[PDB]
């Protein structure tokens, strides 16, 4: 069987309910990106950046929000190739994990956890982060902060995500814009290896044209499609 | 491959 590498972005997940930045506008849920998601905007306003996370993880776990077909679709694909396939997904809600998916590498960290700014250990966190909570992990109880990469910050898991983009023998970008980097790169890494590049996406992405194949349409409905049409060429 | 970077 093939070894298969799978990236996603929001776009999968926006089905589902769950909205992301615009580079149409440079917004997320209307607030600049400079103001919630680096790491001057949480040293200016750390009650508003805490604020915005908040409200991302409370929204996360309202029941209104599911996985859709699309988050399925992967979590069957995983089912079918065991160890040969890597989900990489720069999404920080639960939506993959939800639906099935095992092993999945949160390259821009994950909403459902906070992170010890000392330290560095990682807590699973459902509720609200105040000025009161502190880590537990450290003699001097340190300020929690949100487990998730801002844009200045180095991405997790890259060392991995490197391994499975030179081993991949098809890798495919769901739902990513081309607007964020590194992880809009690794197309062009996985074609040097001698990947076979697949995009699925509800538009084109920036760098769509870098990919051998490509689908448009909701996620819900391609990624079934294209995991289905995978799975019966795998016999 | 970089920091979380835009564009
Ligand atoms: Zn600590």
């Amino acid at each position: 069987k093939p070894r298969v590498l799978v990236l996603t972005g929001a776009g999968i997940s926006a089905e589902s309910g769950i909205r992301t930045f615009r580079a149409a506008d440079g917004l997320w849920e209307e607030h600049r990106v400079e103001d919630v998601a680096t790491p001057e905007g949480f040293d200016r306003d750390p009650e508003l950046v805490q604020a915005f996370y908040n409200a991302r993880r409370r929204q996360l776990q309202q029941p209104e929000i599911q996985p859709n077909a699309a988050h399925l679709a992967l979590a069957k694909l995983q089912d079918a190739l065991g160890d040969r396939f890597l989900l990489v997904t720069q999404n920080i809600d639960n939506l993959h994990e939800r639906a099935g998916n095992t092993n999945v590498i949160h390259m821009h960290g994950e909403l459902l956890k906070v992170r010890c700014s000392q330290s560095g250990q990682v807590l699973d966190w459902t509720g609200d982060v105040t000025p009161e909570d502190k880590c537990h992990c450290c003699q001097f109880p340190a300020p929690l902060r949100p487990h998730v990469v801002w844009f200045g910050e180095m991405p997790l898991g890259m060392d991995e995500i490197y391994m499975a983009l030179s081993m991949a023998d098809i890798f495919i970008a769901i739902g990513t814009s081309g607007h964020v980097y590194p992880a809009a790169g690794f197309v062009h890494e996985a074609k040097l290896h001698g990947a076979h590049t697949v995009e699925l996406n509800l538009e084109p992405s920036q760098v769509g044209n870098e990919f051998a194949e490509k689908y448009y349409g909701p996620a819900s409905q391609v990624v079934p499609e294209f995991v289905e049409k995978l799975l019966k060429g795998l016999k | 491959g970089g920091a979380k970077r835009h564009r």
